[PDB]
RNA sequence: AUAAUAGUAAAGAUGAAAUAAUAAUAAUAAUUAUAAGACUAAUAUAUGUGAAAAUAUUAAUUAAAUAUUAACUGACAUUGAGGGAUUAAAACUAGAGUAGCGAAACGGAUUCGAUACCCGUGUAGUUCUAGUAGUAAACUAUGAAUACAAUUAUUUAUAAUAUAUAUAUAAAUAAUAAAUGAAAAUGAAAGUAUUCCACCUGAAGAGUACGUUAGCAAUAAUGAAACUCAAAACAAUAGACG
């Protein structure tokens, strides 16, 4: 099951903002690879501020790091990939959405799709 | 340290009383950079001169009527030109839609409010409302 | 047939469509065909449509769409104004053509593209035009300067020697009162249809 | 079962045809390892939905019960193609109790098996009581 | 039923409820042990 | 020296007519006057905030149909998305 | 601090809500009347005025039919004179 | 786009004829005279030809000069106009 | 709601006023900062979806869902007494929860009076979890199914057309023809027909009493008679009246 993710980092250090996002990029990576699962692709967002001042549990935010990691798994492992998000200091937003595989297998990221390209075969090309 | 950046001129109206109130935006000159940025967006206000349109003396329900209101403004207004509060930039803001906020406008607009315009940089309405929440009372029969 | 005659008939031949009669864009050539009536049938009322159409239209011309609609009306507008600028066109008699160097279309799976000019010009290019006075070299045609000028029917792009002050700031944007002669030096055809002519302010 | 495969597809015959593309592309290890253990992760019937392991379900019912290929809607296969729905039906309310939409419409399910059975009886009885013992009724 | 027809029965339906009040301490006397 | 609003500045390659000149033209053009028409489900553009926000007043309410000008089900999915967007932090 | 001293006020215009407007110093009585035209159109004044009080659900939604039934006609209404316009230009 | 049909109506006819006149030139000029007087004081100079204008416009009445047919025209092609269905 | 900041005399309320956990113990308004519940602005048309109750902040899981083709089954169907399941709001029994609202109660007004309409405190209740109960103007006041009948305009989906045209289908929604109808009006049903179930037979008395069953209970279902009238009811008409 193909499920795209959106999840907004933290950024605490001003100079090399995005270690904190590749760590987060890194670490549920490599639970969805050690649970039977497949990460198609890691598509990269900027430093984009936040709409409003944006709290955690005693903290507060106003700049992100975005990105989306469009993986495959189990309903269950996904639904603890979630969990483990939810439960993160370093993420201020999280959500996994299903991209639905009863017509094609090959289906993008929601951006690639809006963008033009349907599968990551026209990416690739 | 304590610099004046802005003041902002807060009106709320209601259905039966104004509330006049002026403030400055005291920015300290004097960690870390996120910390600094929030601080620099939420600078702390201090109040300078409150008013209700009772202070000048309307008593009961004159008080919820523009004239009263258009009155408030222009003491106001010359509170501002007397306590010297115009030397940097105003910010106007308002809030619920009554006989006396369009009493305020009126009294800007005119020569009540006349030497404060000109320092007036912004309008910025910031009316509260609900998406859902506590319930209402009970429409009144009459 | 009944069918057959239907078929070849009058109304038939007029091809449908459903464009706007009221179309405030860019007008590059004609919509509508346009339709006379000859004098004695128009005064009874009479075009060769659905219906009579109204006593008010004294004009012997006119555009249509439908020959009757659910409003119990049919939708016209009184107007053919697309024949006087062809006609204008022709009197001003500067032949168009394709300024890329490409073959005359009307010598020697479907196209619907415009084949050359859209029928404003049937001229060729070659010809000159003698009078009493002589052979005319400079075609001269009176015009109007909005701003590009107004020129027959046909706006126009323009050049000249010196801005003239005396003329434009007198009435900056009153220009289009005062009627100022051209020298028409070609017309080319794009393909959206539009025909791009080039004028020189003459004093 | 371990290495079954969701989508209609079958593990011997994917691995068959990886090894096919392998040889054209020869023609015109460890890396092509590696996406063919991600291919069979993405067909996996433990990755997918349940939907797809029930339609898995009813197609081997319908292969089990029919009593030539072409055959779908013989009384049998109908009643086994209903089983299949309603063992599944009855495991979703068995985690959740309230959803009484979901109760009914299994009700129904069960209804309609009946009646099917019923008719089966009444056409050709020694073979709806061989439809009964293989289903458990 | 028209509005006015209704109007009748509600009041019955009132009166009926008034008297089930009334008699509350008398039907609990009646109910209990026999 | 006159206003823009009294006064139709006729296009370069275009045709024109007497009546173009007037008043009545200037009135009748004053009268009379997108990627998600385009044939794309707008529930794509969930993680586009800068798209969705076109679909949207300077507030941030949802604009209707009859002001937006889109297919019923294709505004639906339109709203869905701006919806989502605004569930998650961007937009 | 350097790097917050360099963001000079970024976020501060795009933060904010669009019930702000900046003011023209020739015409504060042209940036008040914008600022109400916008309040207007997000329905704001309305929607306050609305929640003074409570109404029931099928009652709010009874009326919110009501409104959408009387736009239609009157935009059905409009489409009707357009047309009666047009008939009295043509000559019918 | 959304055409909108109305139901069969006894009457199509403008609700109310608002004529939208032009606003009174004498009340105009007594408004600028107020706004004057709001400002310099409560009768200076600057408005010494304004007060003059006033005068003259209000001299004979308080007002200085003392209906739109759209029914006819929508009254006479309603049941035209109408996509009302034969008899 | 609590706390801090600075700031000054009223604030809040109403038709106008007062009473109150309002305020010279320093409030209200403002700006911050914590917490708590409960609600879901626009989009929205309840369009649509659901058997009906219902159902519009987001996501995921599991379930069910449309159309057209291909193949298969071979009348397996319709309706459905009894029966079964679900069934708004209020109510009740437990255990949490309780911001706002708010029966009752108390207080202030209003009034000749005011056990009200308005205002203030505001308990049950409203919220969740587990149940009970099985009623509402539970209404489209219209039981379900099938075959059929004259038009138009709107959308929606399907197919072909040479992706954007004008076409063929369905589906819904809105105007009607015919037909039906006490009329109002119904309009693919309140028409033409066929099938099956439920229910009605003057008004009062009465959905009352007695009885029985079910429920923790409130109650729910079942459901008479005597006595008394020539009444009682609906659609529409023209007035008078507001
Ligand atoms: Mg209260
Ligand atoms: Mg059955
Ligand atoms: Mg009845
Ligand atoms: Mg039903
Ligand atoms: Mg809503
Ligand atoms: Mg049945
Ligand atoms: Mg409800
Ligand atoms: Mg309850
Ligand atoms: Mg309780
Ligand atoms: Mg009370
Ligand atoms: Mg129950
Ligand atoms: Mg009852
Ligand atoms: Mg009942
Ligand atoms: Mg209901
Ligand atoms: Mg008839
Ligand atoms: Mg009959
Ligand atoms: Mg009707
Ligand atoms: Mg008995
Ligand atoms: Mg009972």
């Amino acid at each position: 099951m193909l499920y795209e993710l959106i999840g907004l980092v933290r950024i605490t250090n001003s100079n090399a903002p995005k270690l904190e996002a590749k760590e987060l990029s890194s670490t549920i990576g490599k639970l969805i690879i050690q649970n039977r699962g497949v990460v198609r692709d890691i598509v990269p967002m900027g430093i984009r501020y936040l709409p409003k001042i944006m709290k955690k549990d005693q903290e507060k935010h106003f700049r992100a790091y975005h990105f989306l990691m469009l993986f495959d798994s189990s309903a269950a492992v996904q639904s603890e990939i979630l969990r483990t998000l939810k439960k993160d200091p370093r993420v201020i937003r999280s959500s996994i959405v299903k991209v639905d595989l009863d017509k094609q297998l090959d289906r993008a990221s929601s951006l690639h799709r809006s963008l033009g390209k349907k599968s990551i075969l026209e990416l690739v090309n | 340290k304590e610099e004046v950046v802005k003041y902002i001129l807060h009106g709320k109206f209601t259905k039966n009383n104004t509330h006049l109130t002026f403030s400055s935006v005291v920015e300290d000159k004097n960690l870390t950079y996120n910390d600094t940025m929030l601080y620099y967006l939420n600078l702390p206000q201090k109040v300078k001169i409150s008013l209700s349109t009772g202070c000048l003396g309307f008593r009961k329900a004159a008080r919820g009527e523009y004239e009263a209101a258009f009155q408030t403004s222009g003491r106001m207004f010359e509170l501002i030109k007397e306590k010297n509060m115009l030397n940097k930039d105003i910010e106007v803001v308002m809030d619920d839609f009554g006989k006396g906020r369009a009493a305020f406008i009126s009294a800007l607009v005119g020569k009540e409010g006349a030497s404060v315009v000109k320092k007036v940089v912004k309008i910025s309405d910031a009316t509260k409302l609900k998406f859902g929440g506590v319930r209402s009372p009970k429409m009144r029969r009459l | 047939t009944l069918a057959e005659l239907l078929g070849r008939s009058r109304i038939a031949q007029v091809a449908n469509n459903h464009k706007p009669l009221t179309y405030t864009g860019k007008k590059f050539h004609p919509t509508h065909q346009i339709i006379e009536t000859k004098p004695s049938t128009l005064y009874r009322q009479e075009w060769g449509l659905k219906s009579a159409i109204p006593s008010k239209i004294k004009s012997r011309y006119l555009v249509y769409n439908d020959l009757d609609t659910l409003e119990r009306i049919t939708t016209f507008e009184p107007r053919g104004g697309t024949q006087w600028n062809r006609l204008r066109f022709q009197e001003m008699g500067v032949p168009i053509v394709s300024n890329i160097g490409r073959q005359n279309p009307f010598f020697k799976k479907f196209n619907t593209e415009i084949i050359g000019t859209g029928g404003l010009s049937y001229s060729l290019p070659g010809k000159l035009k003698n009078s009493p006075n002589g052979v005319i070299q400079r075609t001269v045609v009176p015009g109007r300067i909005l701003n590009l000028a107004a020129i027959g029917g046909f706006v126009a792009d323009v050049v000249f020697f010196q801005s003239p002050p005396s003329s434009f700031n007198s009435m900056g944007d009153f220009i289009r009162m005062k009627t100022f002669l051209f020298e028409i030096l070609e017309a080319s055809m794009e393909k959206n249809g539009s025909v791009s002519m080039h004028a020189r302010l003459l004093e | 079962e371990p290495l079954v495969l969701s989508k209609g597809y079958n593990i011997e015959e994917v691995d068959k045809f990886l090894a096919a593309i392998e040889s054209a592309k020869r023609e015109r290890i460890e890396k092509l390892e590696d996406r063919r253990e991600a291919i069979l992760r993405i067909l996996s019937m433990r990755n997918s939905e349940n939907k797809n392991a029930i339609k898995m379900a009813v197609e081997l019912a319908r292969k089990e019960f029919e009593r030539f290929p072409g055959d779908t809607g013989s009384s049998e296969v109908q009643a086994a193609c209903m089983t299949v729905r309603i063992q599944n039906m009855a495991n979703h309310i068995k985690e959740h109790r309230k959803d009484f939409a979901n109760t009914r419409n299994l009700r129904i399910l069960v209804q309609q098996r009946q009646a099917i059975l019923r008719y089966l009886k009444r056409d050709n009885p020694e073979k709806y009581y061989w439809t009964i013992q293989k289903l458990g009724l | 039923d028209s509005v006015m027809r209704k109007r009748k029965k509600k009041m019955k339906k009132h009166k009926l409820r008034k008297r089930r009040k009334r008699e509350k301490a008398e039907r609990r006397k009646l109910s209990q042990g026999r | 020296k006159i206003d823009q609003s009294l006064s139709k500045k006729l296009p370069k390659g275009t045709i024109y007519d007497p009546f173009d000149f007037s008043m009545g033209r200037i009135h009748l053009d004053r009268k009379y006057q997108d990627i998600m028409k385009s044939g794309a489900n707008p529930l794509e553009f969930y993680a586009r905030p800068r798209i969705l926000s076109r679909y949207v007043t300077s507030t941030g309410r949802i604009q209707h149909r009859d002001i937006t000008g889109l297919s019923a089900k294709n505004q639906r999915r339109l709203s869905k998305a701006i919806r989502r967007c605004q569930a998650i932090g961007l937009m | 601090a350097e790097i917050a001293r360099s963001s000079v006020e970024n976020a501060q215009m795009r933060f904010n809500s669009g019930k702000s407007i900046i003011v023209n110093k020739n015409n504060p009585a042209e940036s008040f009347k914008r600022l109400n035209r916008i309040m207007f159109e997000n329905n704001i004044p309305g929607d306050k005025r609305s929640q003074r009080f409570y109404m029931k659900p099928g009652k709010v939604a009874e009326l919110k039919r009501s409104q959408r039934h009387r736009k239609e006609f009157m935009m059905g209404f409009k489409r009707l004179i357009e047309i009666v316009k047009d008939a009295k230009r043509k000559g019918y | 786009p959304p055409v909108y049909r109305l139901p069969p109506l006894p009457r199509l006819k403008v609700k109310k004829p608002i004529i939208r006149q032009e606003a009174n030139k004498c009340l105009v000029l007594m408004s600028n005279l107020l706004q004057c007087w709001s400002s310099y004081g409560h009768m200076s100079p600057k408005c010494a030809g304004l007060v003059t204008e006033l005068k003259s416009c209000t001299s004979e009445s308080a007002l200085g000069k003392r209906k739109s047919n759209i029914n006819y025209h929508a009254a006479r092609l309603y049941d035209r106009i109408n996509g009302k269905p034969h008899d």
